[PDB]
């Protein structure tokens, strides 16, 4: 079972960092991985209609946050569900287009096919499975996640001591310009250009 | 937690569920000793005001003005002749690969850069 | 009610009112501060795989961060995404906006 | 860039070109997707349906669809998680240093605390599958009420690893000895470029002309097929 | 590797010590940094290429507008250049002929374009003939061909409900002397569309 | 004698001396970096043989 | 070396234009 | 579940009705076209009167029309109608109270 010179049986190791990821000639095997689908397209359409009804009826009592809390979804997912259902209902009731005549992009057509096959195989979910407020979990999320961009280093070289070491110089947040609208009407939009470095503010 | 607490208090005071209301509880006071927690509760109460009280309800300015000028239109069958196309799907017909990078920058990018700082579209104004 | 039997009638209906050829007439295009010049787009199979925006958070502070109320706050990973901020980071962002200054 | 490619033009699939090769001449051949890895996550039908009623009997799932659209929470997933949970908790289970170090090891294995969602394994008010049963936690202090211990929730990281292992699961003689054989096989470029997509070339061609090429193929390939088949049939008729 | 910047006068010494190879395109130095120059043919003749090659290369000594006289190769098959003929000259090296570093642009000035040329026309100044233009349109009048699989499938599936070009319906499968009919809405669609758009 | 059956090939392949038999040749791969036609001279004239460079890992 | 007929171009029959059936929001 | 259980018999009856309807329609179309069936061979006549394409298409069309009529109450409007009615009734009760 291989050898380790030190005892640290955890999942946070270079060996276990990206677990199951090929590290030899098997990197050239054409493996098939599960396809990703949106939650607002995974949940059942009847659940979508129910959420849309609740929100379009009482957006205060049936808030986006409350709907997501009850049905195990995210606020963005609930918003997308409501927008899509409202668009579809508007089109259907105004008799502008059927669900199979609205011109869409190739990507959205492929997404529709993906969800159709997902429902035919596994069936639509009857409840949401997302999390309302994602957690601070150590996971690989692309090459950008594997390094300290500010320090420009992937490895923290440090000495061994039993006593405190000098603290690291902390970064200072970048002071970038922003535009903040201050007065908008049907004719004119006025926004204040802010320079966060200007010392005399008045 | 603050959102849940304040929303539950509001709903119970409004007796939303009851078909035969029992108006007994009329004063609910969230007392906290930590400044941060009290401020978070105050923020939750402010959001609750925005959601419930019609006075404090807010709307993006574009939506506000569009709905203020809202009008009812009469669309006939002949008015949608060119709102529909021959193709079932839409895709970009040209790649975004620039043939001459410096010429493109000089002709189509630099002339519109009146400042060298990078600023995003402002968030909408709430009315 | 108007019937657009041909494209000429549609153009006539959609045409904006005439404007002088001395004033600005065409809107200035939007420039996004992350794709100012190229607009990458995908040009290689698979053409429609899922692409997720990731903005590194790294380590905004390297010093011991005391707990806010009871939440640890102190960082535990370098892989956090700034476009998918966690609970405690949002809590810090909210406390900063409430600081008295 | 602009204009035609000036220099060496190689197939993007990585397959060689020649008289008896997959490609006759040099080229990119980006439209030839049969030379790259495209999983079949949908269904498949046949040209003909023998049955007298259109019941959709020809439609069938593709083999790759079972890996494309998996189902989690299966009994083997549960069994694997149970065994792996036992093995993974071995360290905290057999720690005999003190409550402080035990909690430290438990937190390292499954981070948790205020504002966090953990498995509650180390909590005094959670039930665990001990081998030798003991007091939940001497006689003086206990819980005078019933208060049954709550269940323990799963370890999310380990459960996700167990569930995702499926994507990485992989499915005398005529004594004729080969002398013109290779001792260590061979690793061409096509074996890599078939499945590792990020190594392939990104096209500078207009999607309009890509679509036009597809439309031209859909109308011209059958004519070439019929051209060669007609040659063969005319030759056979002449021989007859 | 930093031995070449020793002392105090490095900033003037080292920039002098650098490669001194010939310019990349010095072979065409008599164009004076111009894409091409006009010249007068002072001599027109045929020269013998360096061995092992054998044959005769058509060459001319030409006095450029700058006053310099240079050797110029006449690319293509056949030419009408004589003495006192004006030719446009571009940079191009004919390796066979000794000292030849410039070529003549076909179809410009008194140098007529190559005759009986149909490929690389833009490199010899040959226009697209009207016959070629007409054939590039009449070429895609698609031809109808069958392999008897069309016959099988037509007699098995299509003959039952089929409509002729005039709209007539079929009452019997395909005979032995009848070709598989064309699809009225799919056969020769592109060529028919172009013809109908024209008129 | 001294041959092993390969499932994918479906045929027997010889066992070569000099190679360490412990090494599993089914999990090694090779690439041909270069092959050249060298020449030698003898009494009757010129003799051609070949040289090859191969990477295995 | 038969390649086809080409005698009947089928140009007198017009090609019906595709309908505008797909809605664009 | 009931439709799935009875799927086969539904499809068979749909096939019967489609056969009859297609026979009638094809007879009408041939009569309009002006072809006398007395000259067509009986094996040809049967296929002409009941073409496989039209027969199968009509069978499937009838099957799916029956399915859509059977499952109509759960289209994107029915749930809204039901929930609206329930909420309206309870709101009337509470308003009177």
């Amino acid at each position: 079972v291989d050898f380790s010179q030190n005892r640290f049986p955890v999942l946070n190791t270079a060996e276990n960092f990206r677990y199951w990821k090929d590290r030899g000639l098997d990197r050239l095997l054409p493996r098939v991985f599960p396809l990703k689908l949106p939650a607002h397209r995974r949940v059942d359409p009847l659940l979508r209609e129910y959420i849309f009804f609740l929100h379009s009826m009482d957006p205060a009592r049936f808030s986006i946050r409350k709907l997501g809390e009850r049905y195990g979804l995210k606020e963005r997912t609930v918003e997308l569900i409501c927008r899509e259902f409202s668009v579809a209902e508007f089109l259907r009731r105004t008799e502008l287009a059927t669900p199979y005549t609205r011109r869409v992009s190739r990507e959205k057509a492929v997404l529709r096919m993906k969800e159709a096959l997902f429902s035919l195989k596994l069936g639509y979910d009857q409840l949401g499975d997302e999390d309302l407020d994602e957690q601070e979990e150590h996971e690989f999320r692309g090459f950008r996640s594997t390094q300290d961009w500010i320090q420009r280093q992937n490895i923290e070289v440090e000495m061994m001591s039993a006593f405190p070491l000098p603290a690291k110089r902390n970064p200072l947040p970048k002071r970038v310009d922003v535009d903040v609208t201050v007065h908008n009407t049907s004719k004119l939009k006025v926004m204040n250009w802010i320079d966060p470095n200007d010392k005399v503010v008045f | 937690a603050a959102e849940i607490l304040v929303e539950s208090a509001v709903e119970q005071l409004l007796q939303v569920d009851a078909v035969d209301p029992n108006y007994m509880l009329r004063k609910i006071t969230f007392v906290d000793r930590d400044a941060t927690n009290a401020a978070l509760l105050a923020e939750a109460a402010q959001a609750a005001k925005r959601a419930w009280l019609p006075e404090h309800q807010v709307v993006p300015a574009p939506v506000y003005w569009s709905q203020k000028q809202r009008r009812l239109l009469d669309v006939t069958d002949g008015m949608l002749m060119f709102c529909r196309k021959h193709t079932r799907l839409s895709f970009k017909k040209h790649h975004g690969v620039i043939r001459r990078q410096k010429t493109h920058y000089f002709s189509n990018v630099r002339p519109f850069l009146w400042r060298s700082s990078r600023v995003l579209e402002p968030p909408p104004l709430l009315l | 009610s108007v019937s657009f039997k041909n494209r000429a009638e549609w153009r006539a209906f959609m045409r904006l009112p005439p404007k002088s050829r001395v004033e600005p007439r065409r809107p200035i295009p939007r420039i996004f501060p992350w794709r100012m010049a190229h607009n990458p787009l995908p040009r290689r199979y698979p053409l429609y795989k899922h692409r997720t925006l990731f903005l590194p958070l790294s380590l905004p502070s390297y010093s011991p961060q005391p707990a806010i109320s009871g939440v640890a706050v102190a960082p535990l990973t370098i892989t956090t995404n700034a476009a998918q901020l966690p609970r405690t980071a949002l809590l810090q962002s909210a406390v900063r906006q409430l600081r008295p200054l | 860039p602009r204009g035609s490619h000036r220099g060496g033009v190689f197939p993007v699939s990585g397959l060689t070109w020649g008289m008896n090769r997959p490609y006759l001449k040099r080229g990119l051949y980006q439209h030839r997707r049969d030379h790259i890895f495209t999983p079949r996550w949908g269904t498949r039908t046949a040209n003909f349906n023998p049955s007298a009623l259109p019941d959709g009997s020809t439609r069938r799932w593709e083999n790759d669809a079972f890996k494309a659209w998996p189902l989690y929470g299966l009994p083997h997933h549960v069994k694997l998680y149970a065994v792996n949970e036992a093995r993974y908790l071995v360290p905290a289970a057999r720690c005999t240093a003190g409550p402080e170090i035990t909690q430290y090891i438990l937190n390292q294995l499954d981070p948790g605390g205020a504002g966090r969602n953990c498995s509650g394994i180390g909590r005094p008010d959670v039930r665990l599958p001990l081998a030798k049963p003991a007091a939940p936690s001497s006689p003086d202090v206990f819980d005078p009420f019933g208060t049954p211990l709550s269940e323990r929730s799963r370890i999310k990281r380990l459960y996700n690893l167990v569930c995702e292992a499926d994507s990485w699961r992989v499915k005398n003689a005529f004594p004729f000895v080969d002398e013109k054989a290779a001792l260590v096989r061979d690793l061409p470029l096509a074996e890599i470029l078939y499945c590792r997509h990020t190594h392939r070339l990104q096209s500078r061609r207009h999607p309009f002309w890509i679509d036009m090429g597809y439309k031209k193929r859909i109308v011209r390939i059958p004519y070439l097929y019929r051209r060669r088949v007609a040659k063969e049939e005319a030759q056979e008729r002449e021989f007859g | 590797s930093t031995r070449s910047i020793s002392g105090r006068l490095f900033y003037k010494r080292r920039p002098l010590q650098v490669p001194k190879l010939k310019p990349p395109n010095i072979r065409s130095k008599w164009l004076e940094g111009a894409p091409q120059k006009k010249g007068i043919c002072v001599k027109v003749r045929v020269q013998t290429p360096r061995k092992p090659n054998s044959g005769l290369r058509k060459v001319a000594r030409v006095r450029l507008s700058t006053g310099r006289t240079v050797l110029v190769y006449i690319p293509g098959i056949g030419h009408n250049l004589n003495v006192h003929s004006v030719v446009l000259v571009r940079g191009g090296r004919c390796k066979d002929v000794p000292g030849c570093n410039y070529k003549a642009v076909r179809g410009v000035a008194d140098l007529l374009p190559v005759k009986n040329r149909e490929r690389k026309r833009s490199k010899y100044g040959v226009k697209l003939s009207s016959e070629k233009k007409e054939w590039r349109l009449q070429r895609w009048n698609n031809k109808h061909l069958t392999i008897e699989k069309d016959r099988e499938l037509f007699n098995q599936f299509r003959w039952m409900t089929w409509r002729n070009e005039e709209g007539e319906m079929r009452t019997s499968p395909l005979a032995d002397d009848e070709e598989v009919p064309r699809h009225t809405q799919l056969f020769n669609r592109w060529y028919r569309l172009k013809m109908q758009r024209e008129g | 004698a001294q041959t092993v059956y390969d499932a994918e090939k479906g045929m027997f392949v010889r066992e070569r001396e000099g190679v360490d038999p412990l090494i599993k040749l089914h999990e090694l791969r090779q690439t041909l970096l270069s092959v050249s036609r060298m020449m030698s001279m003898n009494k009757q004239g010129r003799v051609y043989y070949f040289r090859a460079i191969v990477a295995v890992g | 070396l038969v390649l086809g007929s080409n005698a009947k171009s089928l140009v007198d029959i017009p090609v019906r234009p595709k309908p505008r059936r797909f809605f664009d929001l | 579940a009931q439709w799935e259980a009875k799927r086969g018999e539904i499809l068979q009856y749909a096939a019967v009705v489609a056969a009859r309807e297609v026979r009638e329609k094809r007879k009408k179309e041939i009569q309009e076209a002006g072809i006398d069936l007395a000259s067509v061979q009986p094996e040809h006549r049967e296929q002409m009167l009941l073409p496989r394409s039209l027969y199968r298409k009509e069978t499937r069309r009838l099957f799916f029309e029956w399915r859509r009529s059977y499952l109509a109450p759960w289209r994107p409007g029915g749930l809204q109608k039901l929930m609206k009615a329930v909420v309206t009734m309870r709101m009337l009760q509470r308003e009177t109270r």
